[PDB]
């Protein structure tokens, strides 16, 4: 089961609910679509590789891999980080 | 062995993974189930390279090295109009802001 | 109330750091104290010799954001059992996406630029709220 997050430039990322769920935020604007007028895809889009990110490595064991962040996209990044408690 | 994929045609993408062992053309059917187009209407494509239904994730170069969680490897999407196949059309996503001096 | 009991009872410690973060092995004393100890390379190793019932904790070194050391927050060696001795397997953990964004950001502004960023006011406070090992022991207790 997905769900789709549109970014304010209009791009589409469908992702799974459960990876969604990693948002506080992203959970009570499904409670499916949701859109973010102030996050950018270039944003946004990190922000689901966080979510596969955290899914993937939250409770193992094995050496867990930086999540990188380039500098260019770190100011915004971290606005959205902010407003989607996660 | 998990890869981790963005699927991407026009504005949307998909986020998802699948097994390395898995084919171009289930991959296709996970895209059915998402986008509600059959696999017939749908071409699989590595950068420029149409990907052939039988080969696996692997052979297309989808591995555990390129395809990471925090880091997946794109899979473009094109669609069949009517009997006629799209050109593969991927949209940039936005640029950011040039970096602040004081960083 | 976060300390080493001194046991006195020695125990063989190995601390690998499996994190791209320079470690700084942080030991409570009996009094609670944290003391540095040196750090490990990213990727390196070290055995130690450390007793049973002490307390360890593990910091980047540079920025003293917190590691995982065996999927916990505190490493207290044990005993070494046919005389093996104990790992300390230092890990990067899940930080929060915020977190992780306030370490690129405080890794790429001095300090003294936080204000000069265009962001609100309560991301300044959370910048400058840098990690710290006394704040985090007083967070376990
Ligand atoms: C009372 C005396 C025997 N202490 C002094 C403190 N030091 C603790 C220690 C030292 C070196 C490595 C790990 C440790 F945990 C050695 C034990």
């Amino acid at each position: 089961m997905y769900v789709k997050l549109i970014s304010s430039d209009g791009h589409e990322f469908i992702v799974k609910r459960e990876h969604a769920l990693t948002s506080g935020t992203i959970k009570a604007m499904l409670s499916n679509e949701v859109n973010f007028r102030e996050i950018p895809s270039h944003v946004l889009s990190k922000v689901c590789m966080y979510f596969t990110y955290k899914v993937r490595y939250t409770n193992s064991s094995t050496e867990i891999p930086e999540f990188p962040i380039a500098p260019e996209i770190a100011l915004e990044l971290l606005m959205a980080a902010n407003f989607l408690d996660c | 062995m998990d890869v981790f994929l963005m699927i991407r045609r026009h504005k949307t993408t998909i986020f998802t993974d699948a097994k390395e062992s898995s084919t171009v053309f289930e991959l296709k059917r996970i895209v059915e189930g998402i986008l509600k187009r059959p696999p017939d209407e749908q071409r699989l494509y590595k950068d420029d390279q149409l990907l052939d239904d039988g080969k696996t994730l692997g052979e297309c170069g989808f591995t555990s090295q390129t395809a990471r969680p925090q880091a997946p490897a794109t899979v473009g999407l094109a669609f069949r109009a009517d009997d006629t196949f799209e050109a593969l059309c991927i949209e940039p996503f936005s640029s950011p802001p040039e970096l602040p001096d004081v960083m | 109330v976060l300390r080493s009991v001194n046991s006195r009872e020695p125990s063989q410690v190995i601390f690998c750091n499996r994190s791209p973060r320079v470690v700084l092995p942080v030991w409570l004393n009996f009094d609670g104290e944290p003391q540095p100890y040196p750090t490990l390379p990213p990727g390196t190793g070290r055995r130690i010799h450390s007793y049973r019932g002490h307390l360890w904790l593990f910091r980047d070194a540079g920025t003293h954001d917190g590691l995982l050391v065996n999927q916990t927050e505190l490493f207290v060696p044990s005993l070494n059992v046919d005389g093996q001795p104990i790992f300390a397997n230092i890990t990067l953990p899940v930080y929060t996406l915020k977190e992780r964004c306030l370490q690129v950001v405080r890794s790429l502004v001095k300090p003294e630029n936080y204000r000069r960023l265009d962001i609100v006011r309560s991301l300044y406070e959370d910048l400058e709220d840098h990690p710290n090992v006394q704040k985090d022991l007083e967070r376990l207790t």
